[PDB]
């Protein structure tokens, strides 16, 4: 068969982004966060209700007989008829280990029906609630994915990213969802990521330190590692720029001789 | 080091530029910026008077402000700071103003009108003549009605913006008119760029009509052309006496205002309809033309830069920001191509590698030149915010980075190459550069022209193909995306700016904004926007004598 | 058979052609002439190659006063010419047995190319043809004078010119006889967009052959519109029959009866002949005099005024040898018919208001433009269906040269490119010939 | 004839057809069914009895919220929807076997017209079959029901809502599958102005049937707007026949291999099978251990990424079954392809950027709304040239109810009445049909 | 004329579907009120999300009103009257019957 290659570059940061593109990659992990915990940092639901339905489940609702769409096994979440929740990431600048475009590339490459978009200062995962919560608790939070420090789960009034970092290391928050206590040196959750506070503060671990998180990042920088030590990756993007040049102006193979 | 950019990022952040801490959530909210509390006074003193209690400004709902420090704006090649309230093209009235002067130019000719005079009409055409319809059409453009006191007429100071001018190619003409009511192209222009617009535009003669502001004010843009050809046609027919009854007549309204009639912009089609003289009509090399800093600089990095700062507060503040958009807007969207000197060392820095490499304009545009010129270009402009966090702190959105380091990309390659399809191509380059570099770009819409962009930027298809100068927010990419268009228009500059070109796409253009009499001079276009940001710009359109002062 | 009115078709001179001819054998439905000339016009495109050289030469591109320095081109367009042609003819082919015709006007200073049906057929507007003619056009001079690359889009814009910023074909040098279907008065419009200048340079300034051109156009037009659909398709077929095809030879026997005659003597000649084929008949005699008359046959009456109406317009034009006059005789036709019979005017006011309007016009500083390019697309224009206009290609016809409208001014290309077709040229005896052809289907 | 590559055929099940097939088989240009589907797209008109009546028994006229009081009529236009059907099929007959067909449709609640192609011959345009089905239809319910002659204005803008005054239908209970022209946003877009809910509704929510259908409607508009001529027509035909047709079985196959997998299986699935197929080939290999691809043949390499496109769409709809999830998958498949294989995504990018722009206008504040409101005319998604609206298509086709603005809710009139054809609500079985037809013939 | 075009007219009951139905979120008048208290801040120019924004003069739109009507009299009852437009109080007795109507 045709083995992938997911990204060009030799440098660490390619590295780091072909390890998060490969679906066979075992994701490092690093905390251990309850199902109960990431639910309430969510702040779709309390954990102990039932999941609520935008439509019937697919058994008692019937259908026509369409064989290309009913080839392709559904989410649990599908089946049931479970809502459509998000759960939206701000990854910082400085030496997050998770980065919008990696992150987006990284679950439309690993997860199954979900609507991933990117921005500059938030990513956001869209799917099926029960789906949507068994994934995040499993990649999104106790993994390499995420950092409690660099990285904050935000619904709303994201701003932060390309901010500096305060005196704890932590990502600036203008409605203040995450604490650090200096007392234990963990981080807490003191707001759902809308920005409603919870009853109790929830513990999510200890901040990555700054030495792990130039070696586990996906981000170009100068005072860490550069494109111009790269130059593998900026000739797969001027070569595909020529490309897409070459095809728009005359699509044929004489004019792709000087690609 | 020393960066242009470096000034502007002392005077606006207490720490070390380079330091990547620092401390938020002591500033107090909203209380640390004085134009915020003066926003309060203002909302407790109108809802108590006029609202009588019914909410209008509430900082307490919402998001909590003021949790960072809000940044003052310095505004670049120029010794002045501002807040960012002061930016808005709602609270600026000097952007008003640059709308305004732009939306309400009609240029028409008069060659035709003076050859069915002569010819058909059997009257004499002499530059007295010319004089008395000038005379003619300076009374009667604002409201005024001649010999007719019975007519109702327009207050005059209502109308004191209203200008009819006139300029030519001709010189003996040009010396034979009266100047008083003349755009001079010899005393305006440096002298190989008056003989070049003398060479472009030739013998004839053309007027310019500025309907007073506040027509534009109460009614839109395409009010403007059948105000100045209504006027115009009237003042002729009252300057030469000629009869209004027959179809000689006619022939002479057609050759008069509707045979060499200059708009502004074009009528857009479908969801975005509207009609002519509306920014979305106005293509980039019109609005290149519009900026004259070729008049009074020879340094094609400002040239390109002002165009860049008009092009900003015209299409991404004004029109995205609030023709197809509206609320708050896009105003920091815009402000960041001229706020601090980052685009300008950015674009210095450009030409400075062009000229050390190319040369001034010693290559023929190829694709080599653009993938290596856009490339480093690209590469400096992000690692220069990669070791300044002040810089990425100033320039938060991804958007607000993307444009400028694609900006001075552009221009780079317009330097190199002196064609404008080739910067644009040089731009989308840059875009999938940085996207690739910071694994990021700007917000969520925002790089549908710019994947895109790489194959339509050498198209030759129908809807694809078009020149940069050609191109304006009625280009189909183009259309919705914030960011874009007032770079692009600096991009079609800067093809012209590096081959010394005394105009873009429109000679009638450049001079006719080159006019000392319009309330918004169009040579600095950054000192202006300063100027109504600290609130000493006068304005036109106000209606303040016809207005109780209780 | 649903009418059962027959029609005695003549020639231009007023000779016979043949008797009791169907009604319906020249309606737009069943013509294979006004069919065909439909096609040719979706389907025709004209393309000025000297101007595409003028324009790349100088750096012309943009629209008016628009010129791009450094973005210029030296091609030579009209010298190779016959290669650009077949270029664009291999280009355009669908089949070997195709429609695709490139040929070569002025010497190579003009192409005059049709498109093939093919590519109409899977259509949903005329506007297939300019799009496709100016990609092989581009396709052509890409491929035959070796432009580079970053040249394209120059190309491109002195070909179609500021296309995709406005939605139309502004500095370009390629033409239709069709506008943008986005830039119609209303919805069906499309047909009413040839002028009077363009009709009477196509039929070489003939009286005859101009009333028939524009009277075809105008009345498939309202058959496209949907307005001639029910009650309304007889008095369209009549007005098309009776206006613009010289039915049972009205117009000819109206003009000679009053060559040294004026508009009253005109209203005198028809209402006689009205009376006198039965058509009105007297109402009621009032108090003082006055008898009011009624139509016997309402359609057959607006025919008949139509008739008199181009006949009034072509006398008091051939009187005055101007085509300054056709606002006041529509008009005044009208408002002296109805106040002389008690009787409604042509299209029931319509052509009137219409009258007005080319009064307003073509007669004032308000105004703009003479008679010369009226058209039905037009806000001034659009009101009469398909009655007001044709009685202008014949004012334009007698007019002699005291207009600056004249149709060498404004349609010297439409006449050179649109004169080689037989059905163009002389639109009155092929339409006369293909509704003698379908005369036994009925 | 001009192209040597051949393709086989499959249906919706992915039971071979035949083999050998040449690209031209399937050509618009060429092709009866596709040829079918637009003159039919041009004169079906859908009418919606029920809302007549609704609208005049309670004086709804003029649009969202508008009640004019004292213009009200009652009338049983469902009860005698038979008369009503009998005289607009007179009304609209041209001869006595013109493909004139008025149906009945949910026992006289919806009524779908067919005006007869010789209307459509002699018009410039498609809107001629909408006015006369108003046009028809006014006359119907004038002489059927006795309406007042002060009351016909009321039955007007009962069946078109405010057309003198907005150029559209809007308040009215007309409707056609293709839009006004007056809505185009660019020239030769008319066929581009099917949202994605009314070819869902078409075709009854089959995946490949919408697929099929927006593939045809839109590769036909790149014909039209003169995009896919000369150099340009291999690709769009591959376009065609690859993404929509499912030649080579490209999409079920891939399909079928990532039953259970995400888009980068799929991705996988594609480079795998174009290097199988001798498609790409390894450009070169750099010191990082990358292997650049290159296209043997870039227009085959386009098609197989289309057709790879249009199956990660189902594969990721299909799991989610939530139609939320286009713009992101057409995002992302070309983004991780482009920098998997250092090749062009599937429009050179402007696919990508389609749906970066969709990406914004699906979840934002800033206009758009669902996909299935989306089309080819849209602002949004107009820079694709026929490739990512069969996508949104197959989506909005496997969207299990999680959309508010649905098929049922936007399209119940249009949908009802142009599936009760079998040309539209099946266009995969009917073209390979046409194609086999002419397979000889090449 | 200022007046006329700058009046808008928006039916804010399929927005209540979509929040009840797909983002499951009920909607009570209390939520319409502060809805109303929200717009009547956010539509002169005001900043609701996003930290570090600039916001227009309230002296420059201080005719800037969000005013919401129902054709509900027991929505209408539970509602805050600054906000309000009250038919019952504005109009004559039929007039006010019949525009319900
Ligand atoms: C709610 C939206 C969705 C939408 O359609 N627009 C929003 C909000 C909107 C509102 C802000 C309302 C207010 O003041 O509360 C307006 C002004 C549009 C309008 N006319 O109402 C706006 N954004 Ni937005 N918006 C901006 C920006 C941005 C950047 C912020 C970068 C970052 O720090 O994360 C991001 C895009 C991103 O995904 O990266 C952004 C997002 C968003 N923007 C997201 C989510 C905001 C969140 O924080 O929860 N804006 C900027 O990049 C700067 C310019 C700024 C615009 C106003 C100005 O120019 O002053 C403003 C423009
Ligand atoms: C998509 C379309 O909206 P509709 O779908 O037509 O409502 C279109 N939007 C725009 O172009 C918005 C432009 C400015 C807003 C975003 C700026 S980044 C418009 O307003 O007509
Ligand atoms: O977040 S979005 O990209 O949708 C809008 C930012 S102004």
């Amino acid at each position: 068969a045709y083995t992938p290659q997911f990204y060009p570059g030799a440098t660490k940061v390619a590295e780091n982004r072909r390890n998060h593109l490969n679906p066979n990659y075992e994701l490092e992990k690093l905390r251990e966060i309850p199902d109960e915990d990431v639910v309430k940092i969510m702040g779709h639901r309390q954990p102990g209700e039932d999941y609520k339905t935008v439509h019937p489940p697919l058994e008692e609702m019937d259908f026509v007989e369409d064989y290309a769409r009913d080839l392709v096994e559904p989410l649990n979440g599908a089946k049931e008829g479970h809502r459509v929740r998000y759960i939206q990431f701000a990854d910082s600048m400085y030496f997050a280990p998770a980065q919008p475009y990696d992150r987006s590339r990284s679950y439309m490459s690993r997860l199954r029906g979900v609507d991933a978009g990117t921005l500059s200062g938030r990513q956001v995962v869209e799917c099926r609630e029960s789906d949507l919560e068994e994934f995040s608790k499993n990649i999104l939070m106790d993994t390499e994915l995420f950092d409690p420090a660099t990285s904050g789960m935000r619904g709303a009034t994201v701003h932060g990213h390309s901010l500096r970092l305060d005196e704890n290391g932590m990502m600036f928050d203008a409605l203040q969802r995450c604490v650090f206590d200096e007392k234990t040196g963990h981080v807490m959750y003191v707001k759902d990521q809308v920005g409603k506070p919870l009853d109790a503060p929830v513990d999510v671990g200890e901040p990555i330190p700054e030495a792990k998180l130039r070696e586990i990042t996906t981000i170009y920088r100068n005072d860490g590692v550069a494109m111009r030590a790269d130059p593998d990756v900026i000739e797969v993007v001027k070569r595909i720029h020529r490309a897409r040049t070459l095809g728009g102006y005359i699509p044929t193979n004489e004019t792709f001789k000087g690609l | 080091e020393k960066r242009l950019f470096l000034k502007a990022l002392k005077e606006k952040f207490e720490e070390d530029p380079k330091e990547k801490y620092t401390k938020f959530y002591t500033f107090g909210g909203w209380e640390q910026s004085a134009r915020k509390r003066e926003f309060v006074e203002a909302n407790e003193k109108i809802v108590s008077e006029k609202r009588q209690g019914i909410p209008l400004y509430n900082p307490d709902i919402g998001v909590p402000l003021g949790q960072r420090k809000l940044m003052p704006y310095k505004l670049s090649n120029t010794d002045d700071y501002c807040e960012g309230d002061d930016l808005h093209f709602l609270n600026n009235a000097a952007i008003q103003q640059l709308w305004d002067d732009i939306r309400r130019t009609v240029i028409v000719g008069m060659d035709t009108a003076h050859s069915v005079l002569e010819k058909r009409l059997g009257v004499e055409v002499t530059p007295e003549t010319i004089n008395e319809y000038m005379h003619t059409i300076n009374h009667s453009l604002p409201g005024g009605a001649v010999v007719q006191e019975h007519m109702v007429e327009v207050h005059p100071s209502l109308a004191w913006d209203c200008y009819a001018r006139i300029f030519t190619g001709d010189d003996e003409l040009a010396d034979e008119l009266d100047s008083r009511f003349l755009i001079d192209i010899n005393k305006l222009f440096p002298e190989e760029q008056a003989e070049t617009l003398k060479a472009a535009i030739g013998k004839k003669t053309y007027q310019v009509s500025r309907v007073p502001s506040l027509v534009g004010r109460v009614c839109d843009g395409g009010t403007i052309s059948r105000w100045s050809a209504m006027q115009i046609g009237m003042s002729f027919i009252t300057a030469y006496k000629l009869c209004a009854g027959e179809a000689a007549t006619a022939d002479f309204s057609y050759a008069s205002k509707h045979a060499d009639v200059i708009q502004m912009g074009n009528a857009l089609p479908g969801r975005r309809a509207r009609g002519p003289n509306e920014p979305g009509g106005i293509r980039f090399g019109i609005l290149s033309d519009v900026v004259q800093t070729t008049r009074v600089s020879e340094d094609p990095v400002e040239q390109s830069l002002e165009v860049v700062a008009t092009g900003a507060a015209l299409y991404d503040q004004i029109w995205l920001g609030a023709y197809m958009s509206g609320g708050i807007g896009f105003t920091q969207y815009a402000t960041a191509s001229y706020t601090d000197d980052i685009l300008d060392d950015f674009s210095y820095y450009a030409l400075d590698y062009v000229e050390k490499k190319y040369g001034r304009m010693g290559t023929k545009a190829t694709m080599d030149v653009v993938e290596d010129v856009a490339g480093e270009v690209t590469l400096y402009a992000l690692e220069q915010y990669d070791d300044y966090p002040a810089l990425l702190e100033d320039h938060f959105g991804g958007s607000q980075r993307a444009a400028v380091a694609a900006a001075a990309s552009g221009i780079g390659v317009c330097m190199a190459t002196g064609n404008s399809n080739a910067g644009v191509n040089g731009w989308y380059l840059s875009q999938i550069l940085h996207k690739e570099y910071h694994s990021r770009l700007g917000f969520y819409g925002y790089d549908l022209q710019d994947q895109c962009g790489a194959s339509n930027s050498l198209a030759i298809r129908n809807d694809e193909a078009a020149p940069l100068e050609l191109r304006g927010p009625n280009y189909p990419n183009y259309a919705m995306n914030v960011g874009h268009q007032g770079e692009y228009a600096g991009i079609a500059q800067a093809a012209h700016s590096a081959r010394g070109d005394a105009f873009a796409l429109n000679p009638l253009v450049k001079v006719a904004f080159a006019d000392p009499m319009l309330v918004f001079d169009f040579s600095k276009p950054r000192k202006e926007i300063a100027r109504g940001a600290l609130r000493e710009f006068e304005a036109a359109g106000e209606r303040d004598v016809i207005l109780p002062a209780k | 058979v649903k009418y059962e009115d027959k029609i005695s078709l003549y020639d231009a001179k007023g000779n016979l052609v043949a008797e009791n001819v169907p009604l319906e054998a020249i309606s737009p439905l069943y013509n294979p002439t006004i069919k065909s000339m439909v096609k040719n016009i979706k389907r025709t495109v004209a393309v000025n190659l000297a101007g595409i050289e003028g324009t790349l030469a100088a750096g012309k591109i943009g629209g008016k006063g628009c010129q791009v320095p450094g973005r210029t081109l030296d091609i030579s367009a009209v010298s190779n010419a016959q290669a650009i042609a077949d270029e664009v003819e291999k280009i355009l082919k669908v089949s070997e047995d195709d429609d695709t015709a490139v040929k070569i006007i002025n010497g190579g200073k003009q192409l005059a190319v049709q498109v093939p049906t093919a590519r109409l057929e899977v259509a949903a507007e005329y506007s297939v043809s300019m799009l496709s003619t100016a990609m092989a056009l581009k396709e052509a001079l890409i491929k035959t004078f070796n432009i580079d690359m970053f040249d394209g889009s120059t190309v491109h814009a002195a070909i179609v010119g500021n296309y995709p910023q406005v939605m139309d074909y502004a500095g370009g040098n390629i033409a239709s006889l069709l506008g943008a279907p986005s830039m119609m008065e209303g919805l069906g419009y499309a047909l009413r967009n040839i002028p009077v200048n363009h009709a009477v340079a196509t039929t070489k300034k003939n009286m005859m052959n101009a009333i028939a051109f524009s009277s075809v156009m105008e009345q498939t037009a309202t058959f496209e519109m949907g307005d001639a659909v029910g009650s309304f398709e007889r008095q369209h077929l009549l007005g098309l029959a009776y206006q613009g095809l010289n039915a049972d030879n009205l117009v000819i026997d109206f003009i000679k009866a009053n060559a040294k005659g004026t508009v009253g003597s005109v209203v005198e000649t028809v209402i006689d002949r009205a009376i006198a084929d039965g058509v009105i008949v007297v109402d009621k005699t009032m108090s003082s005099g006055f008898n009011m008359y009624k139509p016997a046959d309402v359609n057959k009456w607006n025919a008949y005024a139509a008739a008199g109406l181009v006949a009034a317009v072509a006398v008091s034009c051939g009187a005055a040898r101007a085509a300054q006059n056709v606002a006041s005789v529509i008009l005044y036709f009208n408002d002296i018919l109805e106040y002389e019979t008690g009787l409604p005017g042509v299209d029931y006011g319509r052509s009137m208001g219409t009258a007005v309007g080319f009064s307003f016009f073509s007669h004032s500083i308000y105004g703009g433009g003479g008679p010369g390019i009226f058209n039905g697309n037009h806000v001034v224009t659009r009101h009469s269906k398909g009655f007001a206009i044709p009685p202008v290609c014949a004012a334009m016809c007698a007019d002699a040269g005291t207009q600056m409208f004249s149709p060498e001014h404004t349609s010297g290309l439409v006449g050179s490119v649109y004169s080689a077709f037989d059905e163009f040229r002389e639109p009155m005896k092929y339409v006369i010939e293909g509704a003698l052809s379908i005369k036994d289907q009925f």
